[PDB]
RNA sequence: UAAUUGCGAUAACGAACGAGACCUUAACCUACUAAAUAGUGGUGCUAGCAUUUGCUGGUUAUCCACUUCUUAGAGGGACUAUCGGUUUCAAGCCGAUGGAAGUUUGAGGCAAUAACAGGUCUGUGAUGCCCUUAGACGUUCUGGGCCGCACGCGCGCUACACUGACGGAGCCAGCGAGUCUAACCUUGGCCGAGAGGUCUUGGUAAUCUUGUGAAACUCCGUCGUGCUGGGGAUAGAGCAUUGUAAUUAUUGCUCUUCAACGAGGAAUUCCUAGUAAGCGCAAGUCAUCAGCUUGCGUUGAUUACGUCCCUGCCCUUUGUACACACC
């Protein structure tokens, strides 16, 4: 199955905390957002990311977040 | 034990008889009469002559004719 | 169309070279009842007896078989050639053979007489009564005899 | 109007000129041909003794025309088959070479073929005339 | 012969303690009515239909 | 001169058929041969499907030149039945216009048995140990 | 791709393991057509560890 | 129908019974009607298909397996045993050849006759092997839809299969030797003769 | 001449692994001791920059019965 | 959740190893850079059927244009996207839409801590100790042995046939390999039923072998259920190839002999998609010899999309008189 790991989602919440109006609710634009503001070492990652940072989006702008 | 040879007797069988079936084939042939299988081939070869049985499938396996016209 | 009847000249079984012969049956394959004809040589006797194939045995005339009988006793002056044969280059005589009926049986048991009597390996083995080519006995062929 | 052989169904096309060259009586049928295997791969002779020479002729004209140039090697390859070795797996086996190059020596002596350069057998003008003929025949077989 | 056509509602879940009989719902089709769960030996997915023998019985878990 | 073309081709396993595609007076063909030939036989109608699909007229107007490559007698058929349908659409798309083109278009992929998007199926690896890429060797215990 | 294929055990026990090595050879040709001081300088102008080169005169 | 021409002919029985209606091989998928509901949409008689093979890709999820053509269902459940796998070819050929006898042996739809043969095989109700105790009892359930088109055509090949085993008669006689015994139940057929015996045994042990 | 050996001199032989194996033969061999031997390429490697290190010596330790003992210190991977 | 994978619950907070990331390989790219060792369109020169222009070929460069197909560099690409159903409406699961691809995308490489008297001194000029060291346990030479056959056991191969065999005929792969102070891959020509022989040839290789024209398979025909032309064991006779040397048959060929085997008891192995199964092929070995293995692709499914009933494991609960740890 697909569960994300830590390292994916410690990124997502430490990303969304310090970037909440730079982002957006569309992957890729957020997926390119990534490679200005952050270093990842490899694609399949940055997208990984960027693909739960825009969950994430998408549940926040629906009601607060728990984290 | 079949039959590899034409008895006349047996001929007679044949064409007073095969337009009776309106599905005839190898086996068709071997079960109802005492056919060869070799014979029955060409029993059907030759019911074709003035289309005592007409086709719709001719192929090496399989044979497939229907009754008269 | 080889739709033709014949009355009473059909005789199923006939008899050749000591043996019976079935007639119902292919004559490629009919005659491949005596002990020395095979598929191929029996293929190759008949298309040298001017044998119509499309036939049985229980056809097949008296005189169609002495030109069959002929040629497979004398099958190298017929155009059949020597590698053709089941004894090419005796070992006493030198000449090309092709040997059949029960006379193939008694040219086995010369052969091994022969080689039993030399009292070579070989020859120990089929008396013994063991597998004279160089297989394992350790695992297979068991049950014998 | 306007036919190739390549516009004929193989099965067709093939038993066709197998009759007409049959027939046309002039090709060279070997000595043999009558006790021969085709290959060491098979079991048995082939069972039109009669004109089964014929077929392969017609067969190895109509292949060599399609390529470039074709030798006796890849004849044999390409009529190759499988052979039963019993009680072991079957391989790939090539065909007797004299059958296919007779053929191909055979297939001069009515001009069909010819020698190449690079080697092997190329089609002549002179059969490649004779085929396109006989193709638009077996092709016009509609009454 | 009194037979019953019965539509599928919900696939309660697997008893059998092999796993290969599903329990499920039917909605009895001719008279909607009706409202039984049955038991299933292959694959059930809600909405096709049943064809029930004995149109009663009803069980339940199974081993 | 040089005639507008296009070219389009099919993929199916290893089978990789290339199409060409220029106006003309309706010719079909598959390595230089007839389509009404290709006989790996009980399949003739799998080549046949993208000509009678959308019309048999759309092509009076154009010459279809198909030749294989690769896989076997039966993936071939799939890889050139899936090259002159991803040809048709694609003169369509270069040579005339758009609404006629999905016409075509939506024609197939209704229908789609693979015809214009390449099935990416491929063989598995084997593994040691069987000989198969899932099948094991027999084991025995004791 | 160079493969050279075994078991990675040494004798012969243990389930019936094996390894695969690989060797990648990869291959690439230039043609230029230049004159006496530009043919020796750029032979030897590019030059690196690891890198086969070899440069041909020309016809036969 | 238009006869339409081109360079290469194409001929008349091609783009005639073609652009027209999509027959089978050529047989009219039309008015075909699932006799017996509740298997339907899963004997998929809708979608037309000239010939029995296609890039099946049916395997995947669960119920796909049903937007695949009943008549390939059957046609891929013939090709089995060892020395038959595979060879999909070879089936196609058998069922084209089996329509035929069909239709000829009762006029009508083979298409039709086949289908018909499906469902009155497939199981109501069968018997699962319970826990029980020791000598474990045997329960009595009903069967899915999409085993009952599942189980159907395995008796079915099954039952040509065996029967056409050592006997003169082919596999495309026996196939309508099996599905003209089924589509009338008349019980002189090996899957009817094995469905009436599961439901005997599920009316019983429940 | 058409082959000419050179001579480098290292960078910092406390990275290379086999210039620190050769130090643990060499320590041993010139009578050291087990544990300290050990540390103290550790110590070395560790002081010249690195991220990690691990020496494992096996074979016969206090003799007998063979036994095998790790000294790490730092950080280390495994995997990829 | 495949996962100590995560949400969360929280006397814990924050982290490292392992898992994941990573790498390889396989899928998409009409977007970039290119190509006589890869292809294609046109153009010359030339062939044939048609002749109504056309269809089909030949030409290693005639000459020009290109990069779709091929190759491999550089990047793009997916994130389970989008919507919908569930759910602490959390991690997530399911569905439908598109998408080359939505099972960790498929498949592998790698892989922590700790452990076993598991195997290997017969891989090593790795190695302690014992042993032996010129009537040698060293070494080399001649011959035999490892294969010896009442029988037990395991891995296989070929089969019992008509969804077949045999004969024609159609004809389609991918992974691969190959000769320097040398005799490897070998086309082609001739000869030979065959196996093989002989004269030449290309290639240190995207260039020559080789489109490795592979088998399954497809068509047509013969056979017609009979231990049959299914099956090919055992055996006789002969011809060739490798090698100093073939006997205890190295292999190959040809004719002949034509066995058991009529679906396999109790048991029992392997498998979920290009998979199983069938099919052959290259590579390892190799002078010769594959019924073995490592890979490859061709044909291509039924059934599951589940559970803990059996059998193993893993965590937790629990008992202990075990700790050399239920041998
Ligand atoms: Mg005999
Ligand atoms: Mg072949
Ligand atoms: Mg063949
Ligand atoms: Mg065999
Ligand atoms: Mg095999
Ligand atoms: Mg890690
Ligand atoms: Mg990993
Ligand atoms: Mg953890
Ligand atoms: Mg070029
Ligand atoms: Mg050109
Ligand atoms: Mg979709
Ligand atoms: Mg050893
Ligand atoms: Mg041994
Ligand atoms: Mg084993
Ligand atoms: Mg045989
Ligand atoms: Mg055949
Ligand atoms: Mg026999
Ligand atoms: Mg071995
Ligand atoms: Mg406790
Ligand atoms: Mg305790």
């Amino acid at each position: 199955g697909r569960v994300r790991t830590k390292t994916v989602k410690r990124a997502s919440k430490a990303l969304i905390e310090r970037y909440y109006p730079k982002l957006t609710l569309d992957f890729q634009t957020n997926k390119r957002l990534c490679d200005e503001i952050a270093t990842i070492q490899s694609k399949r990652l940055r997208n990984k990311i960027a693909g739960y940072t825009t969950h994430l989006m998408k549940r926040i702008q629906k009601g607060p977040v728990r984290g | 034990q079949h039959a590899v040879i034409l008895d006349q007797e047996k001929y007679d069988r044949i064409l007073k008889e095969v337009p009776t079936y309106r599905y005839v084939s190898v086996s068709v042939l071997v079960d109802r009469l005492k056919i060869g299988g070799s014979l029955a081939r060409i029993a059907l070869r030759h019911l074709e002559k003035e289309g005592i049985i007409k086709p719709i499938s001719k192929h090496s396996k399989q044979a497939i004719y229907t009754r008269a016209t | 169309s080889l739709v033709v009847q014949e009355q009473g000249s059909f005789q199923h079984i006939l008899r050749l070279l000591n043996t019976n012969v079935d007639g119902n049956i292919k004559i490629v394959y009919a005659l491949t009842t005596i002990k020395g004809v095979g598929r191929r040589y029996s293929n190759l006797v008949c298309k040298k007896a001017d044998v119509d194939l499309h036939k049985r045995a229980g056809e097949l005339t008296q005189e169609e078989l002495e030109r069959i009988v002929q040629i497979m006793q004398n099958p190298t002056h017929y155009k059949i050639p020597a590698w053709f044969l089941n004894r090419q280059n005796d070992i006493t005589d030198g000449k090309d053979y092709h040997t059949l009926a029960n006379n193939v049986e008694s040219k086995l048991r010369d052969d091994l007489e022969r080689l039993k009597k030399i009292r070579a390996h070989r020859g120990i083995r089929h008396f013994w009564g063991l597998r004279v080519r160089g297989q394992h006995t350790k695992t297979t062929g068991r049950r014998r005899a | 109007p306007g036919v190739s052989v390549r516009d004929v169904a193989a099965q067709d096309f093939i038993n066709a000129y197998a009759s007409f060259l049959q027939r046309q009586g002039k090709l060279e049928v070997p000595g043999y041909v009558d006790i021969v295997k085709t290959s060491s791969g098979n079991e048995m002779p082939p069972q039109d003794a009669e004109g089964w020479f014929y077929k392969r002729a017609a067969s190895v004209a109509r292949h060599i025309y399609m390529r470039k140039q074709v030798g006796v090697g890849k004849l044999n390859k390409l009529y190759g088959g499988a052979k039963s070795r019993g009680v072991r797996p079957y391989k790939h086996i090539d065909a007797s070479g004299s059958i296919n190059r007779k053929v191909l020596q055979a297939l001069e002596k009515i001009g069909i073929v010819e020698i190449s350069p690079k080697g092997g057998r190329r089609i002549s003008e002179n059969g490649q005339r004779d085929l396109d003929r006989i193709a638009a025949q077996t092709l016009e077989e509609d009454e | 012969t009194p037979v019953t056509l019965a539509k599928v509602i919900k696939v309660l879940g697997r008893t059998g303690s092999r796993g290969g009989v599903t329990q499920v719902r039917v909605e009895f089709l001719e008279d909607t009515s009706r409202t039984i769960v049955r038991n299933v030996k292959g694959p059930v997915r809600e909405n096709d239909i049943l064809v029930l023998m004995e149109s009663e019985r009803e069980a339940r878990r199974l081993r | 001169s040089a005639v507008p073309s296009v070219q389009t081709f099919g993929k199916k396993k290893s089978a990789t058929a290339v199409a060409h595609v220029k106006a003309g007076k309706g010719l079909i063909k598959v390595n230089g041969s007839p389509i009404t030939l290709v006989e790996p036989e009980i399949l003739r109608f799998k080549v046949y499907e993208p000509l009678l699909l959308v019309g048999l007229d759309k092509f009076s107007n154009i010459d279809i030149r198909v030749r294989v490559t690769g896989g076997g007698h039966v993936s071939q058929v799939y890889a050139i039945r899936q090259a002159i349908a991803k040809g048709l659409v694609a003169y369509h798309q270069k040579y005339v216009d758009e609404q006629s083109k999905n016409e075509l278009k939506k024609a197939f992929t209704s229908y789609d048995r693979t015809l214009l998007i390449a099935d990416s199926r491929r063989p598995e690896p084997k593994k040691f140990g069987g000989k198969g890429a899932r099948s094991r060797f027999q084991k025995s215990y004791r | 791709v160079l493969k050279i294929s075994t078991r990675k055990t040494p004798n012969g026990e243990g389930s019936k393991t094996w390894e695969t090595y690989e060797m990648r050879i990869h291959k690439r040709y230039i043609d230029l057509e230049a004159p006496v001081q530009i043919v020796k300088r750029i032979t030897q102008i590019t030059i690196e560890p690891g890198v086969d080169v070899e440069v041909v005169v020309a016809s036969n | 129908f238009t006869p339409v021409v081109l360079a290469t002919p194409i001929p008349e029985e091609v783009q005639q019974a073609q652009t027209e209606i999509k027959l089978f091989n050529k047989w009219s998928f039309e008015e075909v009607e699932v006799k017996d509901a509740s298997l339907v949409d899963y004997v998929q008689v809708r979608q037309p298909i000239f010939v029995a093979h296609t890039a099946g890709r049916y395997a995947n999820k669960r119920f796909r397996k049903a937007q695949c053509p009943i008549i390939e269902r059957l046609t891929n459940s013939l090709m089995m045993n060892g020395r038959n796998n595979g060879k999909k070819l070879k089936a196609v050929r058998i069922i084209k050849h089996t329509l035929d006898i069909i239709n000829v042996l009762t006029d009508q739809n083979p298409i039709q006759v086949v289908v018909d043969a499906i469902t009155n095989t497939g199981p109501r109700e069968d018997t699962t092997r319970v826990g029980g105790g020791g000598a474990a009892r045997r329960q009595a359930v009903d069967v899915s839809p999409l085993r009952r088109v599942n189980q159907a055509i395995a008796l079915l090949t099954i039952g040509a299969r065996e029967a056409a085993f050592r006997n003169i008669k082919t596999i495309a006689e026996t196939l309508a030797e099996e599905l003209i015994n089924a589509a009338k139940g008349s019980s002189t057929s090996y899957a009817i003769k094995k469905k009436d015996e599961l439901e005997r045994v599920a009316k019983s042990n429940r | 001449g058409t082959i000419v050996l050179y001579a480098e001199r290292v960078q910092d032989r406390g990275l290379s692994a086999v210039a620190q194996a050769e130090s643990m033969k060499f320590k041993l061999l010139n009578g050291l001791a087990i544990r300290r031997a050990a540390y103290g390429v550790v110590r070395y490697v560790m002081e010249s920059g690195a991220k990690g290190c691990e020496v494992v010596v096996s074979g016969k330790l206090r003799a007998a019965r063979a036994k095998a003992m790790k000294f790490a210190d730092g950080f280390l991977i495994h995997s990829g």
